């Protein structure tokens, strides 16, 4: 098909759209949970997918931090940023060539920092402009 | 070193492909990188005839005319309705319910038990057939979609699906042969194309315009909650938002955009389970009052017929039954393809009405089932406009101009805009009726698109920039007019927005006439 | 009182509300039944405007060919394909001039990459003509084909990594006298199979197959009232593109005028750069005007000979090796063949039959059994008619093959800047077949002047434009790549929001790629907050609904939803569940840059965190979506 | 005609066509109308001996 | 007997009314000469097909 969600849509509401490997781990979901086939003797179900998140074993996270590092630094530079007032005056962004996570051509009015330029969705305006501080 | 050799086929090919003057292609080769132009234009120009040039005019109040001046003629007929489902007379049967979501063929059930009367209406009044739609195939289809949405069974599939089978026109279907034997066959040919036909103005467009940007009790917009807001531009975005949302939740536009979303959603999921079956989808909606009651709307039925086709665009005959209160005999000239009967009446506040069943034979593909589930980002072309609008103001004042804008503040009345007309003179309205007035036309952008509201929209822009220039004596030149005028009205054929929206530039442009006389 | 939209334009200007303008919200006009006819007009068009140049036959082919460069000069106000090669060589010189060195360092450029160019690439883009099956397939598939098929005939190169080597057999293979490749045979065996089967072709079958057109019909097309045709070219000529449009490309990003490869948010910026510029030189109490221009028949002008002269041009100072093979893609497109849509119906009411004509056999039904329109469509088509099915277009070009090369060719006419040593200067955009124009001069009737010597100079090179499309007046209001720009302000309004909708791979990734549109068209298409925050809320309602995936405290029936319900009364902290799994949507403007797993770990229990992210789990393109476009998102159960 | 003089000179034992397709139309064959049932019959009006 | 055999000319279509229902339409639809036979049965035709 042409279309990525449609193909989605109707995948999604077919009795086994997802492809199950084989394993120990692949044998512990039922078969049946109250009347819904998670799975055929492979090809698994959504609802398999729901069912391990609610019940199963639960796995270690350890190593989970380590390895996503960049992404929880982002989400703890967001949290600990503190936010200011907002100006509705028009303004003036000049066009400069900005890295946006710690590269392209944005309009930015203020501090250029990759800090900034992630957030910086948030921050310009045609006719609003916000201060912020990442922490 | 690399060594690109040319064989003797490309080579060949190279040599008879120079411009004229050149034998071969080392003679085209040689001239380029050794004859060197130095006022080879020049010469041309002044060797060119003078007959082709801009010719340019300069453009002025009086060379702009009114756009297709046809549709004033008495003598074509009034444009019919030929949207899919009924818009402003529509009427759908309320069924308060607690708020559970069932499935469509539950909710059409349980309407159509608490309207026993019209569910159980058997001998039908017909009021007026279009022009060859059979009354019994039509009534009998309908009968079929009310048995079997009001059947015991779990399945929508119609109970007999061979009377279906021509009822629908299915079966009225021409037989494919081999290349040979029409190429033998002499009274084989060609059909002409279908000339779309010259209507006039009808006021019916005017009046769904009047009609379906009005605030009505019922809001059938209700959409998914976001984060917490922690930041001032969060929180003006959400002010900006409930304002705009609480002006567009109640009108009429509003549920009968949601009311086409579903129906087309509904038609496509069954569209892929059910490819050479006939099946009942009920026309169904979910509204919410101001008081909070959750009601079940049907507006009725639709049978979906086969289909036997994958791809983009091939045709599913859909045949619906939608019910109204409005006479069809009030206006004669705007049903002309519905065959609508007299099924019963209801008292909507102790006063009785009527309820009739407009039944009609349409066809759709699978790009307008998939775009109809795509009519709700006119929601979003909507609000980018007051966004803008907003935005502007609040450049000109800092402190946010959204409560202003709306209602009004101590140092700024609220704004208002030109909306409409009456007797002849100009009316103004809140940003409100305007907000409501630019969902609604978003909407009949959707609802009406077809080649000819493509080619009308995109074709009309160049005259109303040219018009924008003239009002800021900016001077504005047309190299040719009457061939501009020409493009935008040769898409004046049958379409209702356009034949509309040409009545209402041509309104528009004499109020900006006289306005610039003073 | 009666409701007139257009009333909204007395007080507000239209521009602003040009976005209302623009039906974006209906179904785009697509194609129903056959596109046989749209391109018999495509030919017919091409050749009645260079109809009054050389025919020939063409010895390789047979065809008859047309070659209106260097012919007649107009005499009307009708599009002209009569291109001077003169004149196309003047304005290539001035543009040299303007930038000293350009030719030569893009030259040089080009053929680094082309050196270190491999196979692979090729694999990238759209749908390409297959000559082995004669139909339409994708450009890995129709690489691998040609690659397997050119072994049979012992033709290598492939193998042998560069791609210069591949493009010299495909060069060679036009001249073995006949050609061995794998063709799908479809037998009845009731069933039918399709076999591979060792099929053989003549050499000017095979010349035929390798210059030939796919044409179907542009569909989804936006903003026009007919339908046209958009074509594709098979393998043989797809290499040989990728170098001359990186020519172009090099010599495009170095100048001021293009606006073809600027993408994204610069545009604004070069519109407001240009109208600032043009401004400033504007003569002390002259006039300074600017012209919306469009281009009609503008493909349909352009001649392959005419890139044939400025690939020649641009690449005057290379190895000759190097000048052959920028030469090439021109040279297939002088010969081109269109191959005709895929036939028509003719039918009978009184018997209730129909049947498909095909293209081979058009000629034989007598005329007088197609309509008026299709009778002179054929009587018109039938000198450059092929026995096999196609039509010969040799002038002419068709949309989106050498979009960087027209854009040049644009911009050298805009390089002009004078006629006759007139008190006039003018300047410009151009974007492929769209360009803007600024006229300065001390009146408007020398403005006029200058912008009539335009079209004509523009007559000249093969250009034209709309007389009825395009119109002037004075400098500060103009439109440009369906841009519309009033005194300082920029109002891009004709991009339609991608569909809010999730990109159908998975749910994590989903959420991921989603909440990552919408932060785009905040920080490029000047996306509102409250608009942006709606377009969240939108998506997540479709989200919702394709997962079936809604929130705990639903009253939602379904399969996952039981589960989703267990979930919800299960798990304590509910903030912490994801969207997927009937979790709360937490997403807001300030937080549309982390992922929802990152977002909710602190929030998440404990014990979901580990079944979520359970290091060996039974459920587990992650880099970029398929455009590619990149999405951050974490692995987890939902990445199946 | 045709048809039948090649199925004559051919060397098979049998008077079969070769292109019983292209002789379905060629006698007319296909042109026979379609039966339908009596009810829709009865219902569609343009229906008369 | 069997009925008679009514059809569509243009829409290439043929049912046959059974002689229960001969009644069952306009006696228009029918030929003339057995719409005066039908006429004149009337009287004296059964409601199962049999006179
Ligand atoms: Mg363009
Ligand atoms: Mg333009």
């Amino acid at each position: 098909e042409k279309n990525p969600s449609l193909r989605m849509k109707w995948a999604m509401c077919s009795n086994f759209p997802l492809a199950l490997t084989k394993g120990d781990m692949a044998n512990r979901i039922p078969l049946e949970y109250k009347g819904i086939q998670l799975k055929t003797n492979q090809m698994c179900s959504i609802a398999a997918v729901t069912w391990w998140n609610t019940y199963g074993p639960i796995g270690d996270t350890e190593g989970f931090e380590r390895v996503y590092e960049s992404f929880f630094l982002r989400k703890m530079r967001l949290d600990n940023a503190t936010w200011g007032r907002i100006t509705f005056g028009p303004v003036e962004r000049v066009r400069k060539r900005v890295l946006l996570n710690p590269r392209r051509f944005l309009p930015v009015a203020g501090a250029t920092s990759a800090e900034f330029i992630e957030m910086l969705h948030c921050l310009q305006g045609e006719n609003w402009r916000q201060i912020y501080h990442p922490g | 070193g690399i060594d690109f050799k040319l064989g003797q086929t490309i080579s060949r090919l190279r040599d008879i492909s120079v411009p004229a003057g050149f034998s071969n292609f080392e003679g085209m080769r040689s001239y380029i990188d050794n004859i060197d132009p130095k006022g080879a234009i020049e010469r041309n120009l002044a060797r060119m005839s003078p007959l082709v040039s801009v010719t340019p005019k300069k453009l002025t109040w009086e060379d702009l005319r009114p756009i297709g001046p046809h549709i004033y003629n008495h003598e074509l007929p009034e444009v019919p309705y030929n949207a899919f489902l009924l818009m402003s007379d529509e009427l759908g049967l309320a069924n308060m319910t607690e708020g559970k979501s069932k499935k469509p063929k539950t909710l059409a059930k349980e309407c159509l038990e608490k309207y026993s009367t019209l569910r159980d209406q058997t001998d039908p009044i017909l009021i007026m057939k279009s022009e060859k739609a059979n009354e019994n195939f039509l009534w009998k289809l309908w009968r079929d979609c009310v048995n079997t949405i009001s059947n015991e069974e779990m399945s929508n599939e119609l109970q007999k699906t061979n009377y279906a089978k021509w009822a629908t026109g299915d079966g009225l279907t021409y037989q494919k042969i081999m290349k040979e034997v029409a190429i033998d066959d002499e009274t084989m040919c060609q059909e002409e194309p279908k000339i779309p036909n010259k209507c006039r103005v009808a006021a019916w467009v005017q009046t769904e315009m009047n009609l379906l940007s009005t605030l009505t009790s019922k809001r059938a917009l209700d959409l998914p909650e976001i984060g917490p807001d922690v930041a001032p531009v969060e929180h003006v975005g959400s002010e900006r938002r409930k304002y705009f949302v609480n002006e567009i939740n109640y009108c009429k536009a509003s549920t009968v955009m949601m009311k086409y979303v579903l129906f087309h959603t509904s038609l496509l999921n069954e569209s892929n389970a059910s490819m050479g079956k006939y099946k009942v989808i009920p026309i169904t909606n979910r509204v919410v009052n101001e008081k909070g009651e959750s009601f079940d709307m049907l507006y009725g039925l639709a049978v979906k017929g086969q289909s036997h086709l994958r791809g983009d665009t091939d045709v599913v005959t859909v045949v619906t039954f939608e019910f109204s209160s409005t006479d069809p005999r009030v206006d004669s000239g705007k049903w002309p393809k519905y065959t609508v009967f007299r099924i019963g009446s209801l008292f909507v506040s102790g006063r009785e009405k009527s309820v009739y069943l407009y039944c009609r034979v349409n066809g759709t593909n699978k790009i307008q089932m998939k775009w109809g589930m795509e009519a709700r980002r006119c929601l979003l072309q909507s609000m980018q406009q007051m966004e803008a609008i907003v935005e502007q103001e609040s450049s000109i004042q800092g402190y946010d101009m959204t409560k202003a804008c709306f209602k009004g503040d101590r140092v700024n009345s609220p704004k208002t805009f030109s909306i409409g007309t009456q007797e002849g003179k100009l009316v103004k309205g809140s940003f409100g009726k305007a907000l409501r007035v630019i969902f609604t036309k978003c909407l009949m952008h959707y609802v009406f698109g077809n080649a000819q509201l493509e080619g009308f929209s995109a074709e009309s822009r160049r005259l109303l920039l040219l018009i924008q220039a003239l009002k800021d004596r900016k001077g504005p030149w047309v190299f040719d007019l009457e061939g501009m005028y020409s493009g935008i009205e040769e898409c004046i054929s049958n379409n209702p927005w356009v034949i509309q929206s040409a009545y209402w530039f041509n309104e528009w442009l004499g109020f900006e006439k006289e306005g610039s006389k003073v | 009182m009666n409701i007139n939209p257009y009333f909204l334009f007395i007080d507000v200007p239209i521009q602003a509300a040009i976005s209302t303008t623009f039906p974006y919200t209906g179904v785009p006009p697509y194609s129903h039944g056959t596109g046989t006819g749209y391109t018999i007009d495509t030919v017919i068009r091409t050749h009645e405007y260079s109809n009054k140049g050389k025919q020939y036959i063409s010895d390789v082919t047979g065809c008859t060919m047309v070659d209106p460069t260097n012919g007649p000069l107009p005499e009307d106000n009708e599009p002209s394909a009569y291109a001077q090669l003169d004149c196309v060589l003047e304005a290539l010189d001035r543009m040299d001039e303007e930038h000293p060195g350009l030719f030569q360092a893009a030259s040089q450029n080009a053929m680094e990459t082309l050196m270190v160019t491999t196979v692979d690439k090729l694999t990238q883009g759209r749908q390409t003509f297959d000559w082995t099956v004669c139909r339409n397939q994708p450009a890995a598939t129709a690489l691998n084909t040609t690659i397997t098929s050119f072994r049979l005939n012992d033709l290598n190169g492939a193998d042998k990594g560069g791609l210069i080597p591949f493009c010299q057999d495909i060069i060679d293979s036009l001249d073995r006298p006949e050609m061995t490749f794998f063709s799908v045979k479809n037998i009845k065996k009731i069933k039918r199979i399709p076999m591979k089967v060792k099929d053989k072709i003549t050499k000017v079958e095979y010349i035929k197959r390798a210059l030939s057109l796919n044409t179907m019909t542009k569909d989804a097309e936006r903003g026009k009232l007919k339908r046209r045709a958009i074509a594709t070219a098979g393998i043989q000529i797809r290499g040989f593109v990728l170098v001359v449009e990186n020519l172009a490309k090099n010599i495009c990003e170095n100048l001021e005028q293009s606006g073809l490869p600027v993408g994204g948010n610069e545009k604004k910026a070069k519109l407001s750069n240009a109208v600032a510029k043009m401004l400033s030189n504007c003569p002390p109490g002259g006039i300074s005007m600017t012209v919306t221009g469009d281009n009609t028949k503008w493909n349909e002008c352009l001649n392959p000979r005419i890139f044939l002269a400025m690939t020649e041009r641009i690449t005057r100072d290379s190895p000759i090796w190097f000048r052959d093979f920028c030469s090439i893609a021109p040279v297939l497109f002088s010969n081109k063949i269109a191959r005709l849509g895929k036939g028509f119906m003719i039918t009978s009411k009184t018997k209730r039959l129909k049947a498909q004509i095909p293209c081979p056999d058009l000629f034989s039904i007598p005329l007088e059994r197609y309509n008026e329109e299709t009778r002179a469509k054929l009587k018109k088509l039938k000198p450059f008619f092929n026995e096999e099915g196609t039509a010969s277009l040799s002038p002419g070009m068709m949309m989106g093959m050498f979009n960087m090369l027209s854009t040049v060719l644009g911009v050298a006419a805009l390089g002009i800047k004078n006629i006759g040593n007139k008190e006039y200067l003018w300047d410009g955009l151009q974007s492929s077949d769209d360009f803007a124009l600024f006229v300065n001069a001390k009146d408007e009737e020398t403005c006029m002047e200058g912008i009539n010597d335009f079209y004509r100079t523009c007559k000249l090179l093969g250009i034209n434009m709309s007389k009825k499309k395009s119109y002037c007046n004075e400098t500060g209001m103009f439109e440009f790549t369906s841009m519309f720009y009033r005194d300082g302000f920029v109002s891009n309004f004709a991009m339609e929001l991608p569909s809010f909708g999730v990109a159908g791979v998975n749910e994590s990734a989903d959420m991921a790629i989603g909440m990552t549109i919408i932060k785009n068209n905040m920080i490029n298409n000047g996306m509102g907050p409250a608009t942006a925050q709606t377009a969240i809320q939108l998506f997540i309602a479709d989200y919702r609904y394709t997962y079936k995936c809604h929130r705990g405290d639903s009253k939602v029936e379904g399969k996952r939803m039981k589960i989703i319900k267990e979930l919800w009364e299960n798990t304590k902290g509910r903030d912490g569940l994801l969207v997927a799994d009937g979790g709360p949507n937490i997403y807001n403007l300030r937080n549309l840059h982390i992922p929802e797993i990152v977002l909710k770990y602190n929030l998440m229990d404990p014990e979901y965190k580990g079944r979520l992210l359970h290091p060996q789990n039974p459920f587990v393109g992650i880099k970029e979506a398929d455009k590619k476009m990149d999405y951050d998102a974490v692995s987890g159960t939902h990445s199946w």
